């Protein structure tokens, strides 16, 4: 069976520059077209570049044309993409496709390598906690980079009814998540609870309180 | 590059083949010249195109030729629906032109104008103003001259007029010069004129009326 | 194409040799 | 996306859908090249048409192309609750566009009812207004269609500015969450009498409001 | 839609002659296992079914094509449909012997057209005389060449076009002898080669031509050489030496490889005993041959069993001037090839690239 | 099929910008399809603009070369011009063509009276024409803006003997246009006759002819 193997992308500033490598595999790289298509984060996909079998003519985007440049190693059985200059909307997941033809359609695709063009620093969240006015309280994580974080409480104790939510990256390049338990409001100030964040892409802990 | 259909108006009775001609200025090249029919209040047609190719929906009727400079729009056999305005454009050479048209009338016997002539409405006399239409009727041919005359002082930038489309039925034409003057100029003067020059006219045919009535 | 061995091929034949494309032709 | 898609279809389970696929002249309406790909989340995409209505071995039967103008079909009879993905479609379209993708059409498969949104919303916490900012945490949960609008209000005018809203993920309960974070001063805080979310979900309108 | 949209454009806008990488495009199947469609759908775009000419009137652009980089690059594809397509068994370059596998083809050419990317356009001369070189005064503008089947020959140029008006002799410089000249043909016969199914020797093979339709052709070929020798005796020979792919029409026909003896094509005392009828050629079937990609030798299978045949329009000649005599009242001819450029230029003659700014 | 369909009548004032749209059902658009013509009232055509393929620039008529502006939404499949710093002969019927495959036009739309004016908006006054010394009669229906305006008798009843004569530019920059009937001298009284014009906008004028 085929097999396309992406490698190379990764997390890079704005202006900066990587190269995709795809490991071909189970056919004959040298006779089929290739192509790169990428998707930005819950976006629509979007043909990036193609080359022909022997390497002498490439095709690309205009929202791509003079700073990515696909070749290929018919040798090697590689297929690569040399991204230069690159801005924020080329964050993108990036896939390696075998064409049915030239400018047709791709019947197998790589997993894609993710590339994120971001101007943006490691840190830890900003940690605040979301009080109680039967009752809902939680607790705010703010400006990470980069995802993930765990979060329990009471020692991952509790769960009866958490919700830790989908994490947000800001028109700022952060990330931002929230967490949230159900209460009965007869808990209230006798019973503590807690929400120990930690931030390992930081090693950033804290083990906050909310109160009403 | 300019074209020109000489002649303006070609005057020809229905089943009449003779016919009209495109005409380049500085030659329009390769076969690729067309002409359309345009009728009144319509958009225009697609006749014949490249030279003599016939547009589908066209049935025959319509033939067509030309190759260096003179294109000959073809009639032989005309038609009731046929009495139209026929263009021309040259697709081959710089920026794309057409030709000033030549009008397809009916041709009939020579008719007289029935000159019918009307005061001003007393209710127009209260804004200031006084508007003296003369018609002239169902005539042929289309050329005809209306003087204006006040106490037979001959008038001159005062009178607009237009015609009709040429009617189906009898194949005539009519006209409306409105002499259009201040009701202080009105009733300064007496008898109002229309004095009609055609052809069906030994003598010119004047129609007056004095100032009420 | 190599010239000289085409060369050499048609003096064989008391000819000149010519490269035609990657070829030999005597003349 | 010069190729128009809708942004979803729905139907029921064991029925027959019809995604369309518009283009222009130049592509769809010039050639033959039409592919369908189907990507359930995290994965590659997946060619079940090729060249119109060609389908590759080992693709279900029910799935089917076809083209007419300007405009291609994807269809899928005996709808089944695995093919809830997104749908893409892609023509050729000359040497210099090359290869045009549709936006894309999320398919989801009937059943389960309409049921509004469980909303939640917090203020600013005084140890966030003490580090001299503010984020207003609006929690949106439990909600079906996956589809939520957020208006957010300054006590009476709407606001556009420091809006951070999230596309809904889907929860472990089969029905779907969100989050909007507001960032205000808290200057313009205490500045208006109330802050109000406001969400919109099927015609319906939930609104939750703090203030000091 | 329907091929070709003409269009009309006047002084705009602003061009310089320049060179950049072309792609190809054609109507190949990619069901089809035959190998230039193999080839042409992964090497080339599908053709624009919608092609869009521009006449530029009233300019005049100079050609050459003796020096179009469109020619090295059509030579650099072909190779490389070729080393894709026809792996010889054995492969005799570079100091090595390169055994590879060889297993037979389905193999017939089909059209690839060459195409312009954004930023640059081709131009193309209609002056139906063209030699090749120098002024052109009816220009206009393509997306794409013509379709060029990459038929790959020696002496007679197969299934190529034709001179529209006239018989056109071509050449670099036609005063020197050591030029090849093109002869680009106005009407094309028929060369219907053949081996045929015995059921032995499998290497015997022939072409038939209708020797009444060549020999007119010849004629009027000898006729338009007069012209440019001041009506000199036009005169053809054999070719006086060299490798087989050149001293015989040699071009592959259903994957085989032919090599035919056109000692009888060039008859003199037909330009009338016999002549009128048909000349049959003989040709052989040769594995071992010498190679037109780079200089060296390969072996491929033993041909395939059944009726191979092959019906070729001949579109163009390539002959060769003698010279030394120079003197004399006489030329003469033999024919010639080897450069398989020169078959791209029978083509790409009237084409040139050109960069818009 | 292959139809285009323009966008409605415009009224501008001098020195201004009109854009008229183009829509294209039922065949193959791009760019290119569209050229605009025009036709001032009564004169002849006059092409303005094409979009010329591979370079792929505009390409205009002399005549309005730094005034004018071509454009083509593909998806929508809509063309549009763009002509400005309009002058009180820029009153035309816009016509946008599909070209074919030599530039001969094949496919009209229904037009689009550009009117280009700084006169305003106004309702006729209508005035008798009547009868003396067949009998002729009619109905002056003067000073409007802008055109067109109806003129039908007795609802619609009278027809044979009618010419509602083409209008006319007055200096003021309004129109006006009259109608007449053809009757028998002895009716004038036993039949009445009226006319009834319709001028948008926004005007129903009913008017009678007596003597
Ligand atoms: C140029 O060549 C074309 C194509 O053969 C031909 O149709 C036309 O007559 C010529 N036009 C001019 C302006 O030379
Ligand atoms: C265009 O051709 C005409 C003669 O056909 C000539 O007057 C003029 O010089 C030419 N223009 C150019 C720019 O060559
Ligand atoms: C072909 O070319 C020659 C000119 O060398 C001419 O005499 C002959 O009539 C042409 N015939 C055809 C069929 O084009
Ligand atoms: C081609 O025509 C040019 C003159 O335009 C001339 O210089 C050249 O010698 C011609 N070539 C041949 C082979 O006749
Ligand atoms: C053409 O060939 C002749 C003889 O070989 C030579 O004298 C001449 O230099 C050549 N002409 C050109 C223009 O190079
Ligand atoms: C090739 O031969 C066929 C059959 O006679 C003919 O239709 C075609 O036009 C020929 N092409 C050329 C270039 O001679
Ligand atoms: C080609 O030659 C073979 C053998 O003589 C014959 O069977 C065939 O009919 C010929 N084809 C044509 C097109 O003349
Ligand atoms: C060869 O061609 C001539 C002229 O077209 C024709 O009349 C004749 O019959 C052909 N000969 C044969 C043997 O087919
Ligand atoms: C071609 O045939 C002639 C006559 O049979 C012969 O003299 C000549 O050597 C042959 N050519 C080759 C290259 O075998
Ligand atoms: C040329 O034709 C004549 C007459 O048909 C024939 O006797 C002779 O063998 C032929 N020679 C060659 C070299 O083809
Ligand atoms: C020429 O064309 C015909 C039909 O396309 C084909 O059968 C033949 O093989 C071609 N000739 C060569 C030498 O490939
Ligand atoms: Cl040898």
């Amino acid at each position: 069976e085929v097999q396309l193997v992406e490698s190379g992308g990764g997390l890079v500033q704005p202006g900066g520059s990587l190269r995709l490598s795809c490991a071909a595999s189970g056919f004959t790289f040298s006779t089929y077209a290739m192509s790169w298509v990428r998707q930005a984060p819950g976006k629509g996909l979007e043909w990036v570049s193609s080359i022909n079998n022997s390497g002498r003519n490439t095709f690309s985007a205009d929202s791509v044309k003079g700073r990515f440049t696909i070749s290929r190693d018919n040798s090697k059985n590689t297929l690569f993409l040399v991204m230069n200059s690159l801005r924020a909307e080329d964050t993108a997941v990036y896939y390696c496709a075998k064409d049915l033809r030239l400018g047709g359609g791709s019947d197998y695709w790589g997993q894609g390598t993710l590339v994120t063009v971001s101007s943006a620093s490691t840190k830890g969240p900003s940690v605040f906690p979301l009080a109680p006015s039967t009752a809902a309280l939680g607790c705010l994580v703010k400006d990470y980079f980069p995802e993930p974080v765990t979060v329990s409480w009471n020692s991952g104790a509790l769960t009866s009814g958490v919700h830790t939510f989908p994490a947000v990256l800001q028109s700022s390049g952060l990330y931002s998540l929230s967490s949230v338990v159900t209460v009965p409001s007869s808990s209230l100030g006798t019973q503590t609870y807690i929400c120990n964040v930690n931030h390992k892409p930081s090693n950033t802990k804290v083990d906050k309180r909310v109160e009403p | 590059i300019v074209l020109t259909q000489s002649p303006g108006t070609l005057s020809m009775s229905p089943g009449e083949r003779a016919t009209l001609s495109c005409r380049a200025s500085r030659t329009v090249s390769s076969s690729n010249l067309a002409w359309y029919q345009q009728k009144p209040g319509q958009a225009p047609r697609l006749l014949i195109y490249d030279v003599s190719s016939r547009a589908t929906g066209i049935p025959d009727r319509f033939s067509g030729r030309g190759s260096g400079t003179d294109f000959t729009l073809t009639i032989s056999r005309l038609e009731p629906e046929d009495f139209a305005v026929y263009y021309c454009q040259q697709y081959g050479t710089s920026p794309l032109t057409f030709g000033g048209g030549t009008k397809v009338e009916i041709k009939r016997t020579v008719a007289a104008p029935s000159v019918f002539i009307f005061p001003p409405s007393d209710e127009q006399l209260k804004s200031g103003t006084a508007s003296v239409v003369c018609l002239l009727n169902n005539f042929y041919p289309r050329e005809a001259k209306v003087q204006w005359k006040v106490d037979n002082a001959l008038q001159s930038g005062n009178s607009q007029e237009s015609v009709t489309e040429q009617d189906s039925k009898d194949s005539t034409y009519s006209l409306s010069s409105t002499l259009t003057l201040s009701k202080a100029d009105y009733e300064k003067h007496k008898v109002y004129a229309c004095e009609v020059t055609h052809q069906g006219l030994s003598s010119p045919v004047t129609k007056s009326f004095n100032r009420g009535e | 194409x190599n010239l000289h061995f085409c060369q050499l091929r048609c003096k064989s034949l008391g000819l000149l040799g010519r490269c035609a494309x990657t070829y030999c032709a005597c003349v | 996306s010069a190729l128009t898609q809708p942004a979803s279809v729905s139907g029921s389970p064991g029925q027959s859908i019809t995604i369309s696929c518009t283009g222009t002249s130049s592509d769809v309406g010039s050639y033959n090249f039409v592919s369908w790909y189907q990507q359930h989340p995290g994965k590659a995409p997946k060619l079940m048409i090729y060249e119109v209505s060609e389908r590759p071995s080992g693709i279900s039967n029910r799935f089917s192309g076809s083209k007419s103008g300007n405009t291609a079909s994807l269809t899928i009879s005996g709808l089944q609750a695995e093919d809830e993905a997104d749908y893409y479609c892609s023509s050729y379209a000359g040497s210099t566009t090359f290869r045009v993708f549709g936006g894309g059409t999320k398919l989801t498969v009937r059943g389960q009812p309409k049921a509004a949104p469980s909303v939640t919303l917090f203020p600013p916490s005084s140890e966030e207004l003490q580090a001299n900012k503010a984020t207003l945490v609006c929690l949106i949960s439990d909600f079906y269609p996956g589809a939520v609008t957020v208006a957010w209000k300054a006590d009476s005018s709407p606001v556009k500015a420091g809006v951070e809203t999230t596309t809904p993920s889907k929860q472990s309960n089969n029905k779907y969450a969100a989050s909007s974070y507001l960032s205000l001063t808290p200057e313009q805080w205490k500045s208006h009498r109330s802050y109000s979310c406001q969400v919109t979900h099927e015609g319906s309108t939930v609104e939750k409001t703090v203030a000091p | 839609s329907d091929n070709l949209w003409v269009t009309v454009y006047y002084g705009v806008p602003v061009w310089k002659d320049a060179d950049t990488t072309l792609f190809c495009a054609s109507d190949a199947k990619a069901h089809e296992t035959e190998v230039h469609n193999v080839w042409a759908t992964h090497a080339c775009v599908p053709t624009d079914p919608n092609p869009q000419e521009i006449h530029l009137e009233n300019v005049t652009e100079n050609f050459n094509m003796w020096k179009n980089n469109m020619v090295e690059q059509m030579q650099e594809d072909v190779i490389s449909l070729w080393d894709q397509s026809l792996q010889p068994c054995v492969k005799l370059t570079g100091g090595s012997v390169i055994k590879q596998a060889c297993p037979k083809i389905s193999f017939d050419p089909i059209p690839i057209h060459y195409c312009t990317p954004a930023g640059y356009v081709i131009l193309k001369c209609n002056d139906k005389n063209f030699n090749g070189t120098g002024p052109c005064k009816n220009v206009s503008s393509v997306q794409c060449t013509h379709g060029i089947k990459p038929v790959v020959s020696t002496q007679l140029l197969l299934n190529g076009s034709l001179a529209e008006e006239e018989i056109i002799i071509r050449s670099e410089n036609l005063t020197n002898n050591a030029k090849t000249i093109i002869v680009h043909l106005n009407k094309s016969v028929e060369i219907n080669c053949t081996r045929p199914s015995n059921g032995g020797d499998i290497r015997k093979a022939y072409c038939e031509i209708n020797g009444t339709k060549w020999n007119k052709v010849l004629k009027q070929v000898t006729e338009k050489l007069k012209e440019h020798f001041n009506n000199k005796t036009i005169i053809f020979q054999p070719p006086s030496g060299g490798d087989l792919e050149i001293t015989m029409h040699s071009f592959n026909c259903r994957g085989e490889f032919f090599y035919c003896n056109t000692t009888q094509l060039f008859n003199n005392t037909c330009i009338m005993k016999g002549c009128n009828g048909t000349i049959t050629l003989p040709c052989k079937i040769k594995q071992i041959i010498n190679m037109w990609q780079g200089t060296g030798q390969a072996m491929y299978a033993p041909p395939i069993d059944g009726k191979i045949n092959c019906v070729s329009n001949i579109t163009g000649i390539l002959l060769t001037r003698d010279g030394g005599a120079n003197n004399t009242s006489n030329e003469t001819f033999r024919p010639g090839g080897g450069n398989i450029k020169d078959n791209w230029r029978s083509e790409l003659y009237k084409y040139k690239v050109v960069q818009i700014e």
